[PDB]
């Protein structure tokens, strides 16, 4: 009697061509995200975000979907990101870890630059132990999967 | 932390 939550998690990154700048180079997003889009705050309460030093408020709090920072610049680095949950789900917190990628790499074929650039790992967070109120609050949720009940015949 | 232009 487990209960998890299918999620994707990276970035995209869009290369700005002639708006581009030695400062910025390149708009991008850092996020988690249902695996199939639906609203994970159902276990999720907030995800705590840290970027690097160089960015101003380097740690970010999102409360609420949609969980990601947006952002720009020009360089690449790793990105902590701090799942803190209801406390009925679990009272201690996941820390989930992405290499923000602003150019696809491990390519053949031909590429153009202005092609958005998505690199995200798919994931399921699963819940092992789940109390009896927990599982009446998120019962057969969108977001989640649950065992398959056997059959009695 | 490291970050560098890619």
């Amino acid at each position: 009697i487990e209960i998890s939550v299918p999620i994707v998690y990276g970035n995209v990154a869009f290369w700005l061509g002639k708006k581009a700048s030695e400062y910025q180079s390149h708009k991008w997003a850092v996020y988690v995200r249902g695996a199939t889009n639906e609203d994970i705050s159902v276990v999720v309460k907030k995800v705590v975000f840290q970027l690097h030093s160089s960015f101003n408020s380097p740690t970010r709090v999102i409360e609420e979907p949609p969980f990601e920072v947006s952002e720009s610049g020009w360089g690449e680095f790793e990105i902590a990101m701090t799942l803190h949950f209801h406390s009925d789900v679990c009272d201690k917190p996941l820390s989930l870890y992405h290499h923000l990628k602003l150019y696809p790499e491990d390519e053949s074929g031909p590429l153009t630059m202005k092609k958005p650039v998505v690199v995200e790992s798919y994931d399921e967070i699963v819940f092992p132990d789940p109390s009896e109120s927990f599982l009446a609050r998120v019962q057969n949720h969108p977001a989640l999967t649950f065992p398959r009940l056997p059959s009695g015949y | 932390a490291r970050k560098s232009a890619p």
